[PDB]
């Protein structure tokens, strides 16, 4: 059998067909997430990125920072996790204003209304996931 | 985009044209020489600068020149 | 070697010990061992296993300037094509691999031209240089206050 | 030729490559070749591999000049084929043809070519680059 | 009969002309010099036999008679080490005491005031001190005496002039057909038997015989002189009864299976001979038993005459799955009729194997006294990686060429190679990544180390009294080997090595081996030479992939393995060809291979290297201080290089101070190849012009006209004067250090 | 002040150091000089040179520099 | 100048600019470089002759 084949029945364009491009589990994976998910409107996106990568981001502040053997440790990875999290929304907007200038704008991603939604919405979904893990974590002996 | 330029010490030989990877370079007829033909440039805009028809010409110091100019995507050889 | 020269010579006449150049200055082991091996001890102890002192700084800055001479080396010895190949790899995987694909890039990556990299590469030599000199010939003298 | 392109002509039979053209060709420019083959062969491509020729007709997409015109050099000093076309897609569907442009190679001689950057002097001739200081042009 | 000997009859003439016509074997370079660039090209293709000919059996023939004329070399350089052992030497004041005289066989001539050379090296001889361990490889066989050291010279004297005589024979007389040389399956049933079963025999015999009873004499305390000579051991049961009580019951044992009556002499004790710190040489014996039994046994596999045997074009063929089409077919034919596909392949396994009996033989002595000779142990390991290095760079050289020269698409439609060629990018995108991420993270992990120390914040550190790093999985399989014997080897008395855990195990105050601990210094160094490695790997494999063709050059292949570039084009082509890549890969392999033995170096000095006192008293070469020193930049360039550098630069006025003479060297030559390496061509090429001004004034221009050396030239002069410049300063900084400790 | 009154024995110093990257034993090793804040020791001369050509307060020091910011407008 | 004549190079672009060498060929036609001039000593690419023009060789020895 063979199982490497041309990419979407194109032998000259620059890709495979592996079982780790074209599988059913990875086109259901990356098919269903928030950047791919269809029906999605960008800020929703945005969101459901967003809480995810703030969660994520308040994770290695809190235990590896410098103040983690304090009684301050769990407020200073907090408020290091908003300060990344501010950088990274501040990185959003500048890529939007240099790559989407004179767009109609709508409901795609690639446009300068649908990129600042997009941006809306990490930003709102990084500080709110942030401070769900804070909550969480501060009780963690709950668990 | 380069610019290159044959000058009138060219013999005809004809080694510059098949030197061209980029199909720049071709043989328009003249009356300066025993070969009867002079090289000529009309598609400098497909020169990537590579100079392999310098390397080519068997004048001394070659009678065809490529001056680095301008860099676009066919001039980079950029296939991205 | 103009500043090695006068370092030395000034190191021993403020030390009341011009004889030190005087004999270990004929030959190039003695210039190594007597002004560059044995000046570096009060720099590089300024931070150590067992703590730090002043000179820490000047310790850091040292190891500084020897890794920005190191990768000056990078730029000056090797060239374009490599690197350009390199790139041009790097713009495959990032043009097909799925959720970053979307970010995609307004210029294309390129290697560094040819002169331009010679020019990084001996900005690099220079300032690795002098980073690595000022450091030595300040903490030197102040580690030894004569 | 003119500037029309089959594009039903068959292509080679290749198991695919990470050598293919990339974003930039459905986006800025593309190139094709197209030859004729009187036997079913194999093939190196420019673009890593090895690859069948059908017999009869070829066409086959590129991402630069430089590889069309690299196969076609494979084609001509290997076994002889001499009638490739090589071609320029845009991105609204507007082919442009370049190889083989008067119908004729260009070592051979055809009347009707006109000199383009034809210069009247030697080289050792050229102006000072004092004298076209704050001019724009150049001493070429 | 398919496997048979075919052979032409005197080929080639033996004549003195063309040696009077340099540059004879190729078509260009035999039309005489027009600059000085026919003599560099004259030397770099004098053995590219696959560009002088087109025919694969004048190659082969070419091959063989070469491999016989450095064979002849070989022979030579073993018969040097056995005559300087024998007349300019102190192997007896060695063998009467190993453990105070130092070994040295090489005395010089006094005529400049050198003889201070001739240090005091104990025995009353004057001499340098001898690194090889030859002196100890002498005495695991048995020649205690000066008269076999003589006759072992005289017969490699006389093995070298057969080699020579074999390559005039096999190249001008009687010269193999190609029908010979693809007897791959004969060829390999061959050498796996009567090369490697024999050897592993034959040596085994002599180890039984010889070594066993001299060695155990010796360590019994009797003196060389008073020990009986080989051939009275080799024919006296009686003798050999008294020494090993199995020699009485004779042959007959092994006839009849009872092979457990011959365990007085063929033993698996494992761990270290108390009394010279070195295997058992009973061990030695029985090992190589095995492996003459197990290679004799391997040779009987491939097919040849008769109706048994394998055929490899076959096994190979049904080697195929649905991930890979064709699988192996077609690989058959590319090592059958390539010579640098199996020079690709034979480099990489050499080095590789060098590299593995660097890192086996400081762990497990197998010379008697040799644990207890540091620098000796220090020497071979260095040197052992070093020539791995450099095999294992020559290994992709070669592949590259292979790539470039006998690559055949037709051949190789849709088998392993076309599948690795259509998928490269992916391949060198993945290991740029893996690169990039053991890159940050080993050395960004020294480099917070360095800012939290100078920061003084030593609690941030990554370190075994902060944020700690085990290595938990090797100090698991540490564990697992310390408890094998009884358990998982439960018929073994000692475990393999006592690196792993263990006893410590002292000759005569000093440490031979004790046990290796650990901890987050190791990690990281042990992830600094996955980086370096990794990074080297994809330089070569850059190279290799990349050899034919990319997206930069199309045809890169037309313009040959080696070539300097294709012009400033394309935004800039330099260094795109393979040879350059592996010219910046021997770079990265010197990078890692100078890390890896500065780990070697001080992780030894430090942990295991020293003295015991009484009471069990434990005192290292450096104090143990590899543990907390190895965490930073700083600790190393303190710690290691300036505190070990003060014995090579106060060697002066003392018999080492050749060392510090070849550092200070070494130094020169390695600053002097930053001149080739930095610099181009025409700068160089238009100060010749101006130089041949003066010349042509004064009617001293030479008619072989002077040309700066090529782009490709330049970069490989380079390269080779910053090898030697790095290996030499590393070298006699090791040895001056090593020596004087 | 304090390098006026004993130029050879007192350090002169750059300026102060702001850093929040500092450890305890590195604000106090690098406290040094008559104050007692983490601080640079100046090594470009300067003191010598002002204190040559009149300067003896700061004061006179702050003057100079307003003077040469004003010049710098 | 004739065939076989030794001439001085008066190019000053040319390699061989105030070099000594022998005339090959002369065309007679509408060349503007009909002399061919052939050299001892090879140039950077390797080529002994170049065609010259009428004004720039200075001659110096007669057939
Ligand atoms: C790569 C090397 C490296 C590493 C691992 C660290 C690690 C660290 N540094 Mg550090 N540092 C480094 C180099 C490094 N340093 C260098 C070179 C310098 C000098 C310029 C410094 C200077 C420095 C200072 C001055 C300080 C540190 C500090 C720290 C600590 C906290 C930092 C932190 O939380 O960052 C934020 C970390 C993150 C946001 C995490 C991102 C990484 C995540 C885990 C990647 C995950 C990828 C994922 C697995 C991919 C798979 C996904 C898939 C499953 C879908 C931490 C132990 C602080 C300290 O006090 O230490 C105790 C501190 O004050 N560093
Ligand atoms: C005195 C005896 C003798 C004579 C007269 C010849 C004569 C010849 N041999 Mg021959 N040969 C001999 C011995 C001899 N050989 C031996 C003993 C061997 C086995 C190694 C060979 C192996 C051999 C091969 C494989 C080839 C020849 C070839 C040739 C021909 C040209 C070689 C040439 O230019 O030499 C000049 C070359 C040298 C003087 C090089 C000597 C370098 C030595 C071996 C190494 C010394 C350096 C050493 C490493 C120390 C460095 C420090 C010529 C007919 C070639 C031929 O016929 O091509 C068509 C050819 O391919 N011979
Ligand atoms: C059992 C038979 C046998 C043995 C022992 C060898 C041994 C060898 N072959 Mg060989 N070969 C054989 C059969 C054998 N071959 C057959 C059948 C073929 C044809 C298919 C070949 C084709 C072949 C080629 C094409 C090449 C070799 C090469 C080599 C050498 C490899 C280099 C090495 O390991 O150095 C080890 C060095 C030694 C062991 C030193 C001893 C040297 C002698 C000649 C070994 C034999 C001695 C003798 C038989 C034993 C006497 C015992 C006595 C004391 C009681 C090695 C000497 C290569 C080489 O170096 O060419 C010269 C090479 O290029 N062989
Ligand atoms: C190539 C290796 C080699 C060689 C040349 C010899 C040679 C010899 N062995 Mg021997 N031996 C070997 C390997 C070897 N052995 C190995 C590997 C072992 C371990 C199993 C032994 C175990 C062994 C024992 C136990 C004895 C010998 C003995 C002998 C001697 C007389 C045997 C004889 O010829 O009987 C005639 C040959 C046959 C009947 C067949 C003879 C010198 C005997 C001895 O010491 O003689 C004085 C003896 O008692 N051998
Ligand atoms: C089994 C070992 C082996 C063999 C048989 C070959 C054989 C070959 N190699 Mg190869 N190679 C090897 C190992 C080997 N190599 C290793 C280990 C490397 C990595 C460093 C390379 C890297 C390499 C490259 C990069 C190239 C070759 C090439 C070649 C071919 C021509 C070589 C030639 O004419 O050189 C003639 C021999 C010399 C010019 C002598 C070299 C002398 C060296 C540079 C100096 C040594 C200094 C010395 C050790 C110390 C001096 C001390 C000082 C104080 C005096 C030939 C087929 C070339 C080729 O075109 O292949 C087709 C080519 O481009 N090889
Ligand atoms: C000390 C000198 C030096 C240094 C640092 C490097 C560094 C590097 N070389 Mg290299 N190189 C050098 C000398 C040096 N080279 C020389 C002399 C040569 C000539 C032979 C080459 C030839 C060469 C080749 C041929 C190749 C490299 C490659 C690489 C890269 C490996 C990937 C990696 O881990 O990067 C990670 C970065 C580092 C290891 C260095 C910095 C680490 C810091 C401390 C931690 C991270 C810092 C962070 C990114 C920035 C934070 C601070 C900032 C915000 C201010 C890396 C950039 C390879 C490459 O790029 O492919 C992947 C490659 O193919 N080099
Ligand atoms: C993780 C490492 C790290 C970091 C981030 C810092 C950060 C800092 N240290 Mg520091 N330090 C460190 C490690 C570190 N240190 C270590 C290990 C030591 C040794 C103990 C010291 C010793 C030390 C001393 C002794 C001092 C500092 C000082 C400082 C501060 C300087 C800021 C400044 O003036 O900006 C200015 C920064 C620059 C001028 C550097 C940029 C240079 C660029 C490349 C030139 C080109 C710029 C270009 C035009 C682009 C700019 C765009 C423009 C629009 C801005 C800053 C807080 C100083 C301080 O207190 O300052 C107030 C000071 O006196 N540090
Ligand atoms: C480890 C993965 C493993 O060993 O796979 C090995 C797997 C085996 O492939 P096939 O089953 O097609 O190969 C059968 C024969 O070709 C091998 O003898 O090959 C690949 O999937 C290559 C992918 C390398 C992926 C690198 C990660
Ligand atoms: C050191 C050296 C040397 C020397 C060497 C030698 C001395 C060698 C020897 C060698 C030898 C001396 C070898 C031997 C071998 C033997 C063998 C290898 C045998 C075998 C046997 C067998 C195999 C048997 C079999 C059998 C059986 C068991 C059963 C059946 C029957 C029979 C009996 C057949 C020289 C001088 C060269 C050089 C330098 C180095
Ligand atoms: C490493 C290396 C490269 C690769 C280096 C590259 C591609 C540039 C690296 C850039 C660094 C990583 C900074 C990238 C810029 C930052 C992202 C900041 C952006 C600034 C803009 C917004 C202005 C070459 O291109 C090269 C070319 C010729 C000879 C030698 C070499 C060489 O050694
Ligand atoms: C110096 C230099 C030259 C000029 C080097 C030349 C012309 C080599 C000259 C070789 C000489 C003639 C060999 C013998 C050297 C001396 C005559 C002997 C010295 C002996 C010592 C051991 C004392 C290049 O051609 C070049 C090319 C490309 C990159 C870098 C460089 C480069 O750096
Ligand atoms: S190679 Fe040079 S001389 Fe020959 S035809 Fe072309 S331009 Fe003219
Ligand atoms: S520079 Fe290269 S592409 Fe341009 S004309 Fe010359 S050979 Fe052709």
């Amino acid at each position: 059998s063979e199982f490497v084949k041309p990419y979407n029945n194109d032998p000259f364009v620059g890709n495979l067909s592996t079982p780790v491009t074209t599988s059913t589990a990875t086109k259901l994976y990356l098919g269903n997430l928030p950047i791919y998910r269809k029906g999605l409107s960008p800020l929703l996106r945005g969101l459901e990125i967003g809480m995810a990568h703030g969660y994520f981001l308040i994770g290695p502040f809190y235990i590896l920072g410098p103040l983690r053997n304090s009684p301050n440790a769990l407020l200073v990875g907090l408020f290091s996790a908003f300060g990344l999290i501010l950088i990274l929304t501040l990185g959003l907007t500048i890529y939007g204003l240099a790559s989407f200038q004179g767009t109609e704008g709508g409901e795609n991603l690639e446009s300068a209304k649908g990129w600042r939604n997009f941006t809306s919405g990490f930003s709102i979904g990084a500080f709110g996931g942030a401070s769900v893990a804070y909550v969480l974590l501060d009780n963690i002996s709950f668990f | 985009s380069h610019s290159v330029r044959v000058y009138d010490t060219c013999i005809g030989c004809t080694q510059c044209v098949r030197a061209c990877p980029c199909d720049v370079l071709e043989m328009v007829p003249w009356d300066g020489c025993k070969a009867g033909q002079i090289a000529s440039a009309p598609r400098a805009e497909d020169c990537i600068g590579c100079k392999r028809c310098e390397t080519a010409c068997p004048t001394d110091f070659l009678s065809v020149r490529v001056y680095l100019g301008s860099e676009t995507t066919r001039s980079l050889g950029l296939t991205y | 070697w103009v500043t090695f020269y006068w370092h030395w010579k000034h190191l021993t006449v403020w030390g009341g010990n011009a004889a030190a150049f005087n004999e270990s200055s004929t030959y190039i082991m003695g210039w190594l061992r007597d002004y560059l091996w044995l000046n570096s001890s009060p720099l590089i102890n300024g931070y150590n296993a067992f703590g730090m002192n002043a000179q820490a700084v000047w310790a850091w800055m040292f190891l500084f300037g020897h890794l920005i001479w190191a990768t000056g080396f990078m730029f000056l010895i090797s060239w374009r094509g490599y690197w350009q190949e390199l790139i041009e790899t790097l713009v495959w995987a990032h043009e097909r691999t799925p959720i970053a694909n979307l970010v995609k890039w307004r210029d294309k990556p390129v290697a560094l031209s040819i002169v331009q990299a010679r020019l990084v590469g001996l900005a690099h030599f220079t300032v690795g240089f002098i980073f690595t000199f000022a450091p030595f010939v300040i903490a030197s003298t102040t580690g030894k206050f004569a | 030729t003119s500037d029309v392109l089959n594009l039903q002509i068959p292509t080679p039979t290749f198991g695919g490559s990470t050598g293919g053209w990339l974003r930039a060709a459905e986006i800025e420019e593309k190139y094709a070749i197209t030859w004729t083959s009187k036997k079913e062969q194999i093939f190196e491509m420019p673009t890593s591999g090895a690859a069948i020729m059908q017999k009869g007709e070829n066409l086959l997409y590129l991402a630069k000049k430089e590889q069309c015109l690299a196969l076609s050099t494979q084609l001509r000093t290997l076994f002889k084929i001499s009638d490739y076309k090589i071609y320029r897609i845009f991105p609204n569907s507007e082919v442009q043809y370049l190889h083989p442009k008067d119908g004729v190679f260009p070592e051979k001689l055809n009347e009707g070519r006109i000199g383009v950057g034809n210069v009247g002097y030697s080289i050792g001739k050229n102006p000072n680059p004092v004298n076209v200081k704050f001019t724009g042009k150049n001493t070429f | 009969s398919k496997v048979r000997v075919i052979v032409d009859k005197d080929p080639v003439a033996t004549s003195f002309e063309k040696w009077a016509q340099p540059g004879h074997f190729s078509r260009t370079l035999a039309k005489g010099p027009k600059t000085t660039t026919w003599i560099w090209n004259l030397h770099a293709d004098a053995h590219d036999f696959d560009s002088q000919t087109s025919s694969l059996e004048d190659i082969s023939r070419k091959i063989f008679s070469a491999h016989f004329g450095q064979l002849a070399i070989i022979f030579l350089w073993v018969s040097q080490a056995y005559f300087h052992g024998a007349r300019f030497s102190n192997y007896s004041a060695w063998l009467l005491n190993p453990t105070s005289i130092k070994p040295s066989a090489q005395v010089v001539w006094p005529v400049v005031g050198q003889e201070i050379l001739n240090g005091d090296v104990g025995g009353g001889f004057s001499g340098v001190q001898i690194t090889s361990g030859v002196f100890q490889m002498w005495r695991a066989s048995g020649i205690t005496n000066e008269t076999e050291l003589y006759w072992t010279a005289m017969g490699g004297l006389m093995m070298s002039a057969l080699m020579v005589f074999a390559g005039w024979f096999h190249y001008h007389k009687a010269a193999p057909k190609l029908e010979w040389f693809q007897n791959v399956e004969s060829m390999m049933n061959h050498h796996l038997a009567g090369l490697l079963g024999l050897g592993c025999l034959s040596w085994s015999g002599h180890q039984i015989h010889i070594s066993l009873p001299i060695n155990k004499l010796l360590d019994a305390g009797v003196a060389p002189q008073e020990i009986p000579l080989p051939h009275e051991l080799l024919f006296n049961q009686d003798l050999m009864a008294q020494l090993y009580p199995s020699f009485k019951k004779g042959l007959l044992p092994f006839f009849t299976l009872n092979w457990g009556e011959y365990s007085d002499f063929l033993t698996f004790k494992g761990g270290l001979n108390p009394i010279t710190g070195s295997l058992w040489l009973s061990d030695t014996a029985h090992h190589h038993l095995a492996l003459a039994v197990l290679f004799i046994f391997a040779g009987h596999m491939y097919r040849t005459n008769w109706g048994i045997g394998h055929s490899m074009k076959e096994i190979l063929e049904a080697h195929k799955g649905p991930l890979t089409g064709e699988g192996h077919k077609g690989l058959y034919e590319i090592l059958t009729t390539s010579w640098h596909a199996q020079l690709a392949i034979n480099l990489a396994m050499m080095g590789s194997l060098s590299i593995i009996v660097a890192h086996h033989m400081y762990a497990m002595p197998p010379y008697p006294y040799i644990a207890v000779d540091y620098p000796t142990q220090l020497s071979l390991f260095t040197h052992h990686m070093w020539i791995g290095g450099f095999c294992v760079c020559g290994a992709a050289a070669h592949g590259a060429i292979f790539m470039v020269r006998d690559y055949s698409p037709v051949q190789s439609y849709n088998n392993l190679l076309d599948r690795v060629l259509r998928h490269r990018d992916a391949i060198i995108s993945h290991l740029n990544w893996v690169c990039i991420f053991l890159g940050t993270h080993s050395f960004g992990l020294y480099i917070h180390n360095d800012t939290m120390r100078a920061l003084g914040r030593p609690q941030d550190m990554f370190s075994d009294k902060a944020i700690q790093l085990q290595p938990i999985f090797a100090k698991w399989v540490q564990s697992l080997h310390t408890l094998a014997p009884g358990n998982t080897a439960p018929n073994s008395l000692a475990t393999a090595s006592y690196a792993f855990g263990g006893d410590v195990v002292a000759v005569n105050g000093k440490i031979a081996m004790m046990p290796i601990q650990l901890g987050t210094a190791d990690f990281l160094v042990h992830h600094i030479h996955a980086f370096t490695i990794h990074v080297t790997v994809l330089i070569l494999l850059k190279g290799v992939l990349f050899a034919r063709s990319s997206r930069l050059i199309p045809d890169k292949a037309n313009l040959g393995f080696r070539f300097p570039c294709d012009g400033p084009g394309r935004g800039g082509t330099c260094q795109v060809s393979a040879w350059d890549h592996i010219f910046l890969g021997l770079f990265w392999m010197y990078n890692c291979i100078s890390v890896v033995i500065f780990h070697f170096s001080w992780k030894m000095q430090s942990d295991v290297w020293g003295t015991i006192s009484e009471k069990g008293k434990i005192t290292h070469i450096t104090g143990g201080n590899f543990a907390n020193s190895a965490l930073t930049i700083n600790g190393w360039l303190r710690d290691f290089l300036w505190s070990q550098a003060s014995q090579v630069i106060q060697s002066y006025g003392s018999a080492l101070s050749a060392y510090g003479i070849i550092f200070l060297g070494a130094h020169f030559i390695w600053a002097f190849s930053l001149m080739f390496l930095f610099s181009g061509r025409g700068y160089w090429q238009e100060l010749i012009e101006s130089v041949v001004w003066a010349h042509n004034k004064l009617k001293l221009a030479p008619a072989i006209q002077p040309r700066a050396l090529s782009i490709t030239q330049g970069r490989a002069v380079g390269l080779a004067h910053y090898l030697l410049g790095g290996i030499g300063t590393t070298w006699s900084f090791f040895l001056a250090r090593i020596i004087s400790v | 002040q304090q390098w006026v009154l004993n130029p050879l024995k007192v350090k002169p110093i750059a300026h102060a150091i702001w850093d929040p990257h500092f450890g305890q034993s590195a604000i106090k090793a690098f406290t040094r000089g008559g104050v007692s804040y983490p601080v640079n020791i100046a090594t470009s001369g300067v003191y010598h040179w002002w204190y040559t050509v009149g300067m003896r307060t700061n004061e006179d020091l702050y003057f100079g520099a307003l003077g040469l910011l004003v010049l710098s407008t | 100048i004739e065939r076989g004549s030794k001439v001085r190079v008066l190019r000053p672009e040319s390699y061989w600019f105030q070099e000594c060498g022998s005339v090959a060929t002369i065309a007679k036609g509408g060349d503007r470089y009909p002399v061919v001039v052939r050299f001892e000593k090879v140039n950077y690419p390797g080529v002994a002759p170049n065609n010259f023009a009428l004004d720039e060789l200075g001659e110096v020895e007669a057939p």
